[PDB]
């Protein structure tokens, strides 16, 4: 979408410190622990009773990385997320049946993780550039619906 | 909420629908599936082809429920309890879809009641449908359980004299991230480190400190604060989820080891509650 | 927004049977009567205490022709709603201070008004075409906000 060279350099700058793997499961597990209803999609995993069950469950981790990876891929094609997330957009609609309004919950959970793992560094102007990025990815995921 | 005059306008309009309630319900559903396709994800098992037999059926059941609601207009929550457990607990339907259905219901009524769809009746119907929704959307992620109560205190306590400092940082993060919110502070100097934002930021966290102190009775505590927003200012509800997200990022950037999944979830539930308290009087 | 050609054809076909002076006055009377808190922006219009006054109010009527005049333009330039509502976007943001969430309220009332006037002719498919239009218009008009 529309990213200023500065915020198109700030986003990529801080991502270059992001441990996609551990961050992949930190975000997905919290989604599962903060917005419980979303769990009805991931029983495929196992025991999702306690937060300790969730964060420790290896299926959640394994999936969390597959998710933060597609995300990293969306970052390589920042100005054409519609094409990069088209297939996935077909998957979530036709196969998975996910109300796109959920895509937003992962967006705010991921940002919080970035804040938690960066504190001071994750300044207000950085947050902003990020808000734009997740919103752009959400609208790409909800794009093939019909 | 609904005025006696409002009750009357509803009863009369629904009375005119009559035996067609059944067919108007299937129509509202079809219009919805067609205008807002994302809603179809909640009905992956149905036959949504035009004039479908499964849709004619559900429409009638949806219609019977509005009749129940119209007939027990004075105690909506009571008569619709089961319907609430279903959409909230079993089905797990995001509240935003209730606005899409209601809309297609009014469109259906409008196209069928030429003489009756006055602006006054249009207004009274839109409130009723909004009440029905609130009722079926009530028991979602709610209640501050005793474990959350601890979390919110064990975390807010760890804020301390940095509350006014954080509330100001919450406001700035919101203004920068969500520009449209500045439409409520147009005369302020929303610039970084302004005294307006700092002077205002301490008030927000003071009211939040007070909400924690009176966590079990926010409705009384925040009464005049809810009148300010919902009535004197008319702040759109969605804006409150914006202020809430920003407080979480600030809180999480400053108290990391303390921002565990358990703590996170509880603050999200608390802030969600505060927002609803200030919301209420809106309609 | 992306409407099909036959949807584009349907919207315009129907817009032709529309009496802008008539619908604009009613669409705006309804906004102020159904969403009474929005009348906070029209204090200069006079007496807006009873629905009889709003619909009968001369300023309300005049302002509506303008509103719907802008709309026919958006429809006349359907492949570029942003370039048509740029002045209008800047005005609503900078001069007026309108939260863009209120834009959707006006679109909602327009659809109800068209349905009321067209009745049976305002079929589901025809409503869907129109839902795309007003969601595009509100989006373009909410673009110069900053
Ligand atoms: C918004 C960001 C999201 C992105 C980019 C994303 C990405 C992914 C990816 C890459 C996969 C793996 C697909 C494969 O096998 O190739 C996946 C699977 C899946 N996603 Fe998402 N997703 C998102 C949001 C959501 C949300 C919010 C939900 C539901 C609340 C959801 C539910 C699922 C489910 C159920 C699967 C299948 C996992 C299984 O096999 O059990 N996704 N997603
Ligand atoms: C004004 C609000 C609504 C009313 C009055 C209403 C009413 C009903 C009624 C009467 C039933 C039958 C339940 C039963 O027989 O046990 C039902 C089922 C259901 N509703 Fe709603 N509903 C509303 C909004 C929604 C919305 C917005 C959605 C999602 C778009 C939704 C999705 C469903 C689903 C998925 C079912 C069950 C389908 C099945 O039988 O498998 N409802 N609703
Ligand atoms: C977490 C929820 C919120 C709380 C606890 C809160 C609390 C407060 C408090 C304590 C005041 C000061 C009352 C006064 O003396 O004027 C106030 C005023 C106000 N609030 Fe909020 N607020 C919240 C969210 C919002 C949001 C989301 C907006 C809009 C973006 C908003 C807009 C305003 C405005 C415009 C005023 C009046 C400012 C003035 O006096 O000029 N509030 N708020
Ligand atoms: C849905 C799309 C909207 C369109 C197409 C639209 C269109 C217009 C037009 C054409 C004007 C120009 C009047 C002039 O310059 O002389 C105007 C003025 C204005 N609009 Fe909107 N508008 C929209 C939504 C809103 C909404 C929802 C509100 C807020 C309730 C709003 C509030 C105003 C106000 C108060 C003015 C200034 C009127 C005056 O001069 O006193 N508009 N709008
Ligand atoms: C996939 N989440
Ligand atoms: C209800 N569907
Ligand atoms: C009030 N902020
Ligand atoms: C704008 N009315």
């Amino acid at each position: 979408m529309h990213l200023t060279p500065e915020e198109k350099s700030a986003v990529t700058a801080l991502w270059g410190k992001v441990n996609v793997d551990e961050v992949g499961g930190e975000a997905l597990g919290r989604l599962l622990v903060v917005y419980p209803w979303t769990q009805r999609f991931f029983e495929s995993f196992g025991d999702l009773s306690t937060p300790d069950a969730v964060m420790g469950n290896p299926k959640v981790k394994a999936h969390g990385k597959k998710v933060l990876g597609a995300f990293s891929d969306g970052l390589a094609h920042l100005d054409n997320l519609k094409g990069t997330f088209a297939t996935l957009s077909e998957l979530h609609c036709d196969k998975l049946h996910v109300d796109p309004e959920n895509f937003r919950l992962l967006g705010k959970v991921l940002v919080c993780v970035l804040a938690h793992h960066f504190g001071k560094e994750f300044t207000p102007p950085v947050q902003a550039a990020y808000q734009k990025v997740v919103a752009g990815v959400a609208n790409a995921l909800a794009h093939k619906y019909h | 909420m609904l005025s006696p005059a409002d009750k009357t306008n509803v009863k009369a309009a629904w009375g005119k629908v009559g035996a067609h309630a059944g067919e108007y319900g299937a129509e509202a559903l079809e219009r919805m599936f067609l205008s807002f396709p994302t809603t179809k994800t909640y009905f992956p098992h149905f036959d949504l082809s035009h004039g479908s037999a499964q849709v004619k059926g559900h429409g009638k059941k949806v219609a019977d429920a509005l009749t129940n609601a119209v007939a027990h207009v004075d105690d909506m929550p009571n008569a619709l309890s089961a319907l609430s457990d279903l959409h909230a607990h079993k089905l797990r339907v995001d509240p935003v879809n209730f606005k899409l259905l209601s809309h297609c219901l009014l469109v259906t009524l409008a196209a069928h009641l030429p003489a009756e769809f006055t602006p006054a009746v249009h207004a009274s119907l839109d409130k009723f449908l909004a009440s029905v929704s609130t009722v079926l959307t009530s028991k979602y992620r709610g209640v501050l359980s005793p474990a959350d109560k601890t979390n919110v205190k064990a975390a807010w306590g760890k804020v301390g004299a940095h509350a006014g400092e954080y509330g100001a940082e919450a406001l700035e993060r919101m203004f920068l991230s969500f520009p449209t919110t500045k439409t409520y502070f147009p005369h302020f100097d929303l610039s970084h480190g302004s005294a307006q934002v700092k002077g205002h930021g301490k008030k927000v966290a003071d009211a939040l400190t007070n909400a924690v102190a009176h966590v079990d009775d926010m409705p009384n505590a925040l009464s005049a604060l809810s009148d300010l927003h919902a009535h004197k200012l008319r702040v759109d509800p969605v804006n409150f989820k914006l202020l809430s997200h920003c407080l979480l990022v600030t809180l999480a950037a400053h108290l990391p080891a303390e921002f565990t999944p358990a703590v996170h979830a509880s603050l999200d539930k608390f802030l969600a509650s505060v927002s609803t308290v200030l919301t209420s009087k809106y309609r």
